RNA sequence: AGCGAGA
């Protein structure tokens, strides 16, 4: 479902468009959650222009 | 430099004498702000006011210019340096030459192994001693040829060709003499290097110490290095022309000439052959296309599993036992390749399947035969490529016969577009992307009546669809029409180009393409540029990640999922699996509906491992990784996981933080984009 | 018609358009450029058709701003007139030989006035010797060919520019008036809203404190200004009374440090801006200025200084601008629509040719001349000076020499072929002197602007770090007076499209509206369609409105340069490959035989006869005799010319300058006749390659990725091959110890590698010669050396001369041999102008004749490049069914992906006119042959034709032509209607299964022969303050093992490879003479030691008084 | 990235990598010493790098033949 | 010279008494070289006293010529007769008149 | 030091 005012919310998700700064996750989620953003995004960028590298 | 030096040591004397003498203040103070100013200028010249400048108006190269920047001291005849012992030339294809081979020319490996060669003909006495030698050598006397065979026999040479983006930029070939001045290349290693053969110079090094030479010999042998060390796929594998050539070979062709027929009542099948030896010598005779369908008793290439598990069913000894295989003879003709353990592929060979040959077979067979099939493949592949009759004509370029009722129903929405601006109804930015959608949807269009348009047989879809090189947009825009052409400051210029290349376009068309590939030129430049800078900090940042035990026992890890649960019930493999999960070790023993264990605890998680968790139907997996290595210094063996390149677990000693780097900067520049970033700048700003 | 010329070569052409101009003189760009700076005649008369208001030359205008002169006090003045020139001191040829410059003595007649008295003082001053331009447009400068490339740069002017402001998301705006030489005001606009100077780039201001500054009210600004609530509120805002507050504050911030006075503020900004002292906007720039805010669109331009006049109105500008406004009428001025400029925009990019450059440097050379007579004037007693011993020349001549050597824009000729050198000429560079560097040069510079079109070409340019800062002027370009570039445009009015011509710049089509060239006319002069496409100002290609088009494209190929317009079937190629051919006509080796190409371009002459590589005859005559090395011809009157041919000169690049004649002893001949051609040219027309039978079948693997394969008939028959001249210089200098002499005198010298040598040390002529051969015996004196006891037994044990003299001879460089075409012996002795210092220079021409082999590089004229991968022999090689093997095999594989189909319609047209054609016309006209003009429904076999670039053959006439193929010799026809052939296989013998696509390509040799590439390196010269051995292949190449290499290496965990090449290979000082001798004496190689380059960094930081000390443990 | 690399306690390192003189500076104020364990330095002063086959348990492998070839022999 | 012993590298500031110690002499000359002859000066920046003899094994003025005068200084010039590579290893030093601060830690 | 060029 579309985020929407008056919405119960997570202690993750991403409220906006766009990226959110590693160091928020990071200070918000400890340095596992900031780990596994980190790979999933770099590994996004790559993955978009069908390049295959191991995690 | 030395003028810094004197102009320091003028003003020290003019202090010195100053003091003597006795001076006002003002003079003495001067000259000793004088003095500061020239040390400063001669530790750093620049730093404070105008630089120095000395004859010609130019900065004076200070002390410590010396050190910093590309043409610093560091990054220029530290690290990197000139070395005696190498050659350069122009490369040439040679496919006559093993995996494990690269031609040289005789005059660069003469001189090169000059000294060498000196020795063996002293040695055979053709010269009395070293001076006759250099001179019999410098001369280029006729019997200083053979002692040079016998010299460069098993004596291993480095071959780099600039940049080298990855590992595999510079690997070690045993070089064998060839007459002409012209390094002849392995074609199957030209992927590796990106050395394509229009005028690259490939660098040649020559080891000398004992060490060096096993090194090369052994770590570096091209034959070792099949697979990359990034994502692990083939690749000596073969590609443009060898893939052709097996794609003719081993698809089927349904009405071709001695076809199977399994017609009675007047005669039999006559389709069948009693071997595949008596299948070639009928292909000799113009009776059965290599492309036909048929059933031929195979008594020396393995069946498939289901026909093994059901003639024989538990221990089928195919080299003496026989079976009926009903593919065609191209087909057979290629499992001939394979080795003699490898089953009956029996499928048409897309460059796809083609990589998933010889990945299976580097996994299964020792790496000296993955060298050798693949040679066979790549003669084959050239042979049948030969005989394959892909060729570009006019002719054999055929526009659709409905692109102009395309045209004229699009240029109607197109006017009406325009009417409707010129009404006011909407302004120039909506205009324009009206424009864009109705444009690319004619596009759209016009793509896909090309595409239904040709047959199959076509020099150019054979080429594009079976995955040898191009794609489908590249065919489109030969025949039909281009499309949308960029803007020079990147949107999308709304004219749009409406003519194919085969058609010729027309002037202003061309003006407006010409701002796209230019940008495009461009672009690469400074992309490479930032890529480099790019791997050059992920390289020092990792330049101590290396291998130190074998395994920790740490009990954390990660969580990968695998396959998500279907709403309606079912396991779908996640898609981002083959670089997620796969080379692994699992840090939990995997349970099954609270029951045994499917794979326990440290288990490299290879490709039969992931299908029995699918089967089973487990997700959510704890693997051991780098990030939760309990070791202080570099890394584990175990939790690091499986080595993509060796195929095997991680040694003690190899440097994985370097590959690392290098395997994520390897992909820049074909790492394009289409604010928030999204290219290489953005994978910079993650990092 | 081509015409042309009178002797022509009957090269049909399929162009469906007319042009209604003949192309222009390629060369102009560079001779008419020259010849206004010279003030020639002719530059006159040409003037004069067009402007003789003010024909004024080059010097004459530095002359007359420069003159009168006078001192502090005026008490005397100095002015210089009349410009005039000797004749040059040597011919071209002589000139070119013997190093010296081909320059022309310079006069100028000089008054010297003295106004206490009063007197005049005149006398011609010689202020030195000119380089000139020989007529091939190039100058000579050290013997070698110089040509002064046109520079690209930003015209002066004001610029208006808007942006918005993320801060607040707003529109602000801004100016820039550049000056040449200036001083950059900018009335920039912030967010905040306040209009402000930035003068001379410090810190800021209001408006209003300038305006004050000048002498304006509050009152006389609202009454100018106050239309705008910004000039209020920065009103308001300023709270700072008073004219002398105003010049207070501005002469503290702009020379602050000095005592303020409220005398010599003024004068400050006046001279800053309203002298023509250091604010010259010269005449480009005021006119701009004028035009943009129309102040003075009436009156002729002079005096470029500014008036507060100029600022105001740019003040009141900008305010519009921000504002909104469409349009303003400056009081007494016309209006003009206010909007923001481009940059790129060429209507701004403005071309400095090289009368622009040479007057430039002139101008700087005269500063300073003046700035030292001004200086002795003080010095100088009255009534005993005169002009002659006044004027000190040294500074200009010393300023023309150092920029024609070593300034940017004056680069080495480029002689490989003659389209390369015609190329070079006609470049425009947009980087040099005053100009953009590649490194601070963005990416929206290096782009195609919409106003490119016909001005300069989008296709030719450099692929390296370098494209977009160069390009290539299109055919029909012509500069402006003012260094802006005009194109050709037909002027249609009521749709009548008439003949008149008319050169348009950037600014004046972006105004009106141009159609496009090959937009059908009803053969009235009207269009036959509706729907004439069309551009318009801001550079979109728009749907149209038909009629009422006020211009159009004077023919296609307008938007093409000299070389990519050879390019046959240009349209069907993506830009990067055209591109890539453009570049790579320009590096094609002239061949021994040169061939026309069946396939090619109307272009194929005029460059040709443009290059000025051809002897053209002046004037009409009848061939008189005709020889080898010349031709005298005798004229329609009496009188009879000789042109001497140019028998085997050396070219700047190496390659041959063969001429030789091509007329009879016998024939008429009229001026502008070819009568010898040169070294690409054939019968007049460049011929770059030659034409060979071409299949396209991936053969085995050798013409893999783009590799070619050759038949070994282009080895034997000699298709393939390029003549290669170098030259290896010496000379017997001077030295404390004594000095060298070159003779025979050597020291221990074999009877047979003295044998070559003539007595005066120079190898016999015309003698093959091989890689380290004595070309000439060179001893130099040994002076004083310590010899050793060993060396001094050993001469006894041979009782021989222990001789002195050390031996340094001139000897063949690694990997070179060929013949001694010629030896020149420069020398003192025989009172040549040698250096200051040599006694004797010799120069040998040692000449190779260079055959294709494996790793030349080929490749046709769409970018299909490649090198060889092999040579077959003639019998293994693909023949037709006819016994014809084919002579190249490329691969279909690059063909589609590299998007450049052309050559494959070139190839199939090219077998056409091989074969030849005959359209059969028994009952009519095939419908497709309707619009094929005549005398092309029939072809004999090898007839050459013309496909121009976008007006050339279509697939569908391609398709109809290669239908008739008339039969070879006997009944049958090679090559089908598709344009496949079947192919039978040399190896096997059976016929290849399916046809092949078989045709005719026009191919050539790119200088990039392997032979000049190969190379080796064991041991050799070491660098100096580090070893880490030479790099390059011309003293012994060391390659680098650069950084990225040492990471492959570590990623292999491959180290102790690694440790050998850092040190033993390249700097161990001491381990690599152990190594050489583990070698040879087959011992275990050693252990490395320490680089020597660690040290000397360790060295380094200890002397920036950095203790760096390495610890044991 | 970069600020993880230039906190390493190498100055030689770090000093190859960027900004000279402000690394040199600070490394001599502090009189730090480097340790040279990491790969780029042992290139830069040329000994073996601690990686592949030279690290310490590949570096000094002892090889002999056996005693079965010593009877051979 | 040097061996394998590099255990531990050590980089600080390098105090005057540092400075004067590692020098092998002091230039007070701005002298290269003699214009005619082609030599070094006396107490120039290319000394031989102080940073060794340009060719091997012989002093300036040439009383000691030959290997078994290894270690020694000639009297009459002060060069110490030596191999000639040292000049790469020899350093000088230049008595301030009165101090100067240095410019990286300024 | 400066130019031009190949990949
Ligand atoms: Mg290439
Ligand atoms: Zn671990
Ligand atoms: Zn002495």
């Amino acid at each position: 479902r579309v985020l929407s005012d008056g919405d119960h919310v997570e202690v993750g998700q991403q409220l906006m468009e766009g990226s959110a700064d590693p160091h928020e996750v990071l200070r918000v989620q400890g340095p596992r959650e900031v780990q596994i953003h980190l790979v999933r995004e770099v590994q996004e960028v790559y993955r978009a222009q069908g390049v295959s590298i191991h995690d | 430099l030395n003028d810094l030096y004197r102009r320091v040591i003028n003003r020290n004397n003019r202090l010195k004498r100053l003091i003597d003498l006795g001076a006002p203040e003002i003079i003495v103070n001067n000259e000793k702000r004088m003095l500061q100013e020239s040390v400063d200028a001669l530790f750093d010249n620049g730093r404070r006011g105008r630089p120095v400048t000395g004859p010609g108006n130019r900065p004076l190269k200070s002390l410590s210019d010396l050190l910093k920047g590309k043409q610093g001291r560091f990054r220029q005849n530290l690290l990197g340096k000139r070395v005696d012992y190498s050659g350069r030339s122009v490369i040439v294809v040679g496919p006559q030459l093993k995996l494990h081979q690269c031609g040289l020319p005789k005059l660069m490996a003469l001189e090169l192994f000059k000294p060498f060669v000196m020795k063996r003909l002293v040695d055979l006495n053709h010269a009395q001693n070293i001076k006759s030698a250099k001179r019999m050598v410098e001369r280029q006397r006729p019997q200083v040829w053979d002692v040079l065979e016998e010299v460069i026999a098993e004596h291993p040479v480095l071959l780099n060709r600039a940049p080298t983006l990855h590992r595999l930029g510079i690997q070690a070939f045993e070089p064998m003499l060839v007459e002409g001045k012209a390094i002849q290349l392995h074609p199957l290693v030209c992927e590796a290097f990106n050395a394509d053969f229009d005028g690259d110079q490939m660098a040649v090094h020559l080891p000398l110490s004992a060490e060096a030479q096993a090194e090369a010999r052994i770590l570096m042998l091209s034959s070792n290095n099949i697979l990359s060390p990034a994502s692990g796929r083939p690749l000596a594998m073969p590609r443009l022309d060898m893939v052709t050539g097996l794609y003719y070979l081993t698809t089927e062709v349904p009405g071709d000439t001695g076809e199977y027929q399994p017609a009675s009542g007047d005669h039999p099948e006559t389709g069948v052959y009693s071997s595949p030896a008596e299948a070639i010598m009928a292909a000799d005779r113009g009776v059965l296309s290599v492309r036909a369908k048929i059933k031929v008793r195979l008594t020396q290439l393995r069946p498939p599993v289901e026909i093994e598990a059901e003639l024989f069913g538990h221990s089928g000894w195919q080299p003496g036992d026989a079976w009926m295989a009903e593919t065609t003879l191209g087909r057979v003709m290629f499992n001939e390749l394979l080795p003699l353990g490898y089953p009956f592929v029996n499928k048409q060979m897309h460059k796809k399947v083609q990589a998933a040959i010889i990945n299976d077979l580097a996994e299964r067979y020792p790496m000296i035969v993955v060298a050798q099939t693949v040679d066979k493949l790549k003669d084959a592949g050239f042979y049948w490529a030969t005989r394959s009759g892909v060729t570009v004509s006019m002719a054999d370029v055929l526009v659709p016969p409905r692109k102009k009722e395309i045209l004229d129903h699009y240029e109607e929405r197109a006017d009406k577009v325009e009417k409707q601006f010129q009404r006011g109804a909407l302004n120039h930015d909506e205009r324009n992307e009206a424009l864009v959608e109705i444009w690319k949807e004619a596009t759209d269009e016009v793509g896909q009546a090309l595409r239904e348009h040709y047959p199959d047989d076509n020099p150019i879809i054979t080429i594009v669809d079976s995955g040898a090189t191009g794609n489908f947009t590249q065919t489109r825009t030969l025949a039909g029409m281009k499309g949308l052409v960029t803007n020079p400051k990147g949107e999308f210029i709304p004219r749009p180009v409406k003519s194919s290349f085969r058609e010729g376009l027309t002037v202003l068309e061309y003006f407006i393409n010409t701002h796209g590939a230019r940008k495009g030129l461009a672009d690469t430049a400074l992309r490479t540029a930032d890529s480099g800078y790019l791997t050059r900090r992920l390289v020092d940042v990792s330049q101590d990640v290396i291998v130190r035990e074998h395994d920790c026992q740490t009990e954390r890890g990660i969580v990968v999922e695998l396959a998500e649960r279907a709403p309606d019930g079912t396991l779908i493999r996640d898609p981002y699996i083959e670089t997620s999960a796969y080379a692994r070790t699992l840090g939990t023993d995997a349970v099954d509906e609270a029951g045994n264990v499917i794979v326990e605890r440290g288990q490299d998680l290879g490709d039969p491992e992931i299908d029995a968790l699918l089967a089973a139907g487990i997700t959510q997996v704890k693997v051991r990784s780098v990030l939760t290595c309990a070791t202080s210094t570099g890394v584990c063996a175990t939790c690091y996981g499986r080595s993509m390149a060796t195929g095997k677990l991680v040694d003690i000693g190899e440097a994985v933080g370097i590959v690392a780097a290098q395997s994520i900067g390897e992909p820049g520049t074909q790492l394009t984009m289409r604010d928030i970033t999204g290219g290489l700048p953005r994978v910079q700003e993650l990092f | 018609s081509n015409n042309s010329v009178p002797g022509a070569p009957n090269r049909v052409s399929f162009a469906k358009l007319r042009e209604p101009l003949e192309v222009p003189g390629l060369l102009d760009v560079q001779t008419d450029s020259f010849e206004w700076l010279i003030g020639s005649p002719r530059w006159r008369e040409s003037a004069a058709e067009r402007g003789d208001v003010n024909p004024v030359g080059g010097l004459e205008e530095v002359l007359y701003e420069l003159s009168p002169i006078e001192d502090f006090s005026g008490s005397m003045s100095l002015s210089f007139s009349d410009p005039r020139f000797d004749d040059v001191k040597a011919p071209v040829d002589e000139c070119k030989d013997k190093d010296m410059t081909y320059a022309a003595p310079l006069f100028v007649t000089a008054e010297f006035i003295n106004n206490n008295t009063g007197e005049i003082k005149s006398q011609t001053v010689f202020m030195g010797d000119f380089p000139m331009m020989t007529e091939k447009g190039t100058f000579i400068i050290n013997g070698t060919e110089r040509v002064v490339v046109s520079q690209l740069v930003r015209s002066p002017g004001v610029y208006f520019d808007e942006t918005i402001d993320k801060s607040t998301d707003k529109t602000l705006h801004s100016v820039k008036v550049i000056p040449s030489r200036g001083a950059w005001l900018e009335f920039d606009v912030d967010k905040r809203d306040t209009v402000g100077v930035r003068i001379d780039r410090k810190r800021r201001q209001p408006v209003t404190v300038l305006l004050k500054a000048l002498g304006w009210t509050s009152e006389q600004i609202v009454e100018r200004f106050g239309f705008s609530e910004i000039m209020r509120s920065t009103l308001e805002k300023d709270n700072t009374v008073g004219t002398d507050e105003a010049l207070l504050d501005i002469y503290r911030k702009l020379r602050p440090g000095e005592p303020p006075t409220k005398e010599s503020a003024q004068t400050l900004l006046e001279n800053l801006f309203f002298k023509e002292k250091r604010y010259d906007l010269a005449r480009v720039g005021r006119y701009k200025v004028n035009k943009k805010l129309g102040l003075h669109v009436g009156e002729p331009i002079t005096s470029s200084t500014l008036t507060e006049e100029d600022v105001v109105a740019t003040i009141e500008y900008l305010v519009r601008l921000h504002e909104g406004q469409t349009t303003m009428t400056v009081p007494g001025g016309v209006e003009v629509p206010v909007e923001t400029d481009d940059i790129d925009h060429f209507g701004n990019r403005r071309l400095r040719t090289v009368g622009e450059l040479i007057q430039n440097q002139i101008r700087v050379g005269m500063s300073r001349m003046e700035r030292v007579v001004r200086e002795r004037m003080t010095t100088q007693d009255v009534e005993a000076i005169t002009p002659q011993t006044l004027i000190n020349i040294r500074p200009v001549v010393a300023a023309i020499k150092e920029f024609f050597g070593t300034s940017q824009l004056s680069q080495f000729m480029d002689q490989n072929n003659p389209l390369s050198g015609l190329t070079h000429k006609r470049r425009l560079s947009a980087l040099g002197p005053g100009g953009l560097s590649r490194e601070r040069a963005g990416l929206e510079v290096r782009d195609v602007h919409p106003s490119h079109y016909g001005r300069m070409c989008p296709i030719e340019t450099p692929e390296g770090p370098n494209i977009g800062l160069i390009g290539s002027l299109s055919v029909y370009a012509r500069v402006n007076p003012f260094g802006f570039i005009e194109t050709p445009y037909r002027k249609v009015v009521d749709g009548v499209v008439s003949d008149e011509i008319v050169y348009l710049t950037a600014d004046e089509e972006d105004r009106h509206v141009v159609a496009q060239a090959n937009s059908p006319i009803d053969a009235d002069g009207r269009f036959v369609e509706p729907r004439v496409l069309v551009r318009r100002k801001a550079g979109e290609v728009e749907y149209v409105p038909s009629s009422e088009v006020d211009y159009m494209d004077v023919s296609p190929r307008q938007m093409v340069s000299v070389a990519t317009a050879m390019i046959p079937f240009l349209e069907h190629d993506d830009a990067n490959r055209a591109l890539m051919g453009a570049n790579m006509q320009r590096q094609a080796v002239p061949l021994v035989r040169s061939e026309a190409p069946l396939v090619g371009t109307g272009m194929e002459l005029r460059a040709a006869i443009d290059a000025g590589d051809v002897v053209v005859a002046e004037e009409s005559g009848v061939i008189e005799e005709v020889s080898a090395d010349y031709i005298t011809v005798m004229h329609d009157n009496g009188t009879r010319r000789t042109y001497r041919m140019r028998k085997f000169a050396r070219s700047n690049h190496g390659t041959c300058a063969n001429q030789c004649p091509i007329v009879d002893a016998g024939d008429r001949v009229e001026a502008g006749q070819v009568i010898a051609d040169g070294p690409c040219t054939d019968d007049g027309e460049m011929a770059l390659g030659k034409n060979l039978l071409v299949a396209i079948m991936p053969w085995e693997g050798h013409n893999y990725e783009d590799a070619i394969i050759l038949s070994n008939r282009l080895v034997e028959e000699d298709v393939l091959t390029s003549i290669h001249i170098e030259e290896h210089e010496i000379d017997a200098r001077d030295t404390k110890l004594g000095a060298e002499e070159i003779t025979r005198d050597i020291p221990n010298i074999s009877d047979e590698v003295l044998a070559d040598l003539d007595e005066r040390g120079i190898v016999r002529i015309g003698a093959e010669v091989r890689d380290g051969d004595i070309l000439v015996g060179k001893v130099t004196p040994k002076g004083e050396t310590e010899l050793t006891p060993e060396e001094r037994l050993l001469r006894a044990i041979f009782g021989e001369k222990a001789r002195e003299v050390r031996d340094t001879s001139l000897k063949v460089p690694h990997g070179e041999s060929g013949k001694v075409i010629g030896i020149r012996v420069f020398s003192r002795e025989d009172e040549d102008e040698l250096p200051a210092g040599v006694n004797e220079l010799v120069r040998v021409y040692v000449a190779q004749k260079r055959k294709i082999s494996d790793g030349d590089k080929l490749a046709g004229r769409h970018g299909n490049k490649g090198v060889i991968g092999k040579i077959l022999p003639v019998e293994d090689m693909p023949f037709l069914a006819d016994g014809t093997p084919v002579d190249i095999i490329l691969n279909t594989h690059g063909v589609p992906r590299r998007m450049n189909i052309g050559q494959i319609l070139e190839t199939h047209l090219g077998w056409c006119a091989h074969s030849g054609w005959k359209v059969d016309a028994a009952k009519g006209v095939p419908d497709w042959a309707a619009r094929l003009p005549d005398e092309l429904l029939e072809a004999q076999p090898n007839a050459i034709v013309s496909t121009p670039v976008f007006d050339g053959a279509q697939e569908a006439e391609l398709q109809g032509l290669l239908s008739c193929t008339l039969p070879n010799r006997d009944g049958d026809v090679l090559v089908d209607a598709d344009g496949k052939a079947m192919l039978f296989d040399g190896r096997s013998g059976e016929p290849f299964p399916y046809p092949v696509t078989v045709g005719y390509m026009y191919i050539m040799k790119l200088h990039h022969l392997v032979d000049d590439k190969i190379h080796a390196r064991s041991t050799g010269p070491y660098s100096m303050i580090t070893q880490q051995p030479l790099g390059g292949k011309a003293q012994f190449g060391g390659q680098r093992f650069g950084e990225m290499e040492c990471w492959a290496m570590q990623a292999y965990g491959a180290a102790y490879t690694l440790q050998e090449l850092l040190t033993i290979k390249s700097d161990d000082t001491v381990g690599r003479v152990k190594v050489y001798e583990a070698i040879v004496k087959g011992e275990n190689i050693p252990e490395p030691g320490i680089p020597e380059s660690f040290k000397v960094l360790l060295k380094e930081l200890q002397s920036l008084c950095l203790n760096v000390e390495v610890l044991s443990s | 990235i970069t600020k993880a690399s230039l906190a390493t306690d190498s100055w030689l390192s770090a000093a190859s990598f960027q900004e000279t003189t402000r690394v040199l500076t600070d490394a001599a104020i502090n009189c730090r010493s480097d340790k040279l364990n990491g790969l780029k330095e042992n290139v830069i002063i040329g000994k073996l790098i601690p990686a592949g086959t030279g690290i310490n348990r590949y570096r000094n492998i002892a090889v002999q033949p056996t005693e079965e070839a010593r009877a051979a022999a | 010279l040097d061996v394998n012993f590099f255990d531990e590298l050590r980089i600080g500031l390098a105090t005057a008494e540092d400075i004067r110690q590692w020098s092998y002499g002091e230039v007070k000359k701005p002298e290269t070289i003699n214009y005619r002859t082609l030599k070094p000066e006396k107490d120039g920046l290319f000394c031989e006293k102080i940073f060794g003899p340009t060719r091997d094994w012989e002093c300036y003025c040439g009383k000691y010529k030959r290997v078994r005068f290894k270690g020694i200084i000639c009297e009459r010039c002060g060069v110490e007769v030596t191999r000639a590579k040292v000049r790469r290893e020899r350093m000088g030093h230049i008595e301030l008149a009165a101090p100067v601060t240095h410019i990286w830690y300024f």
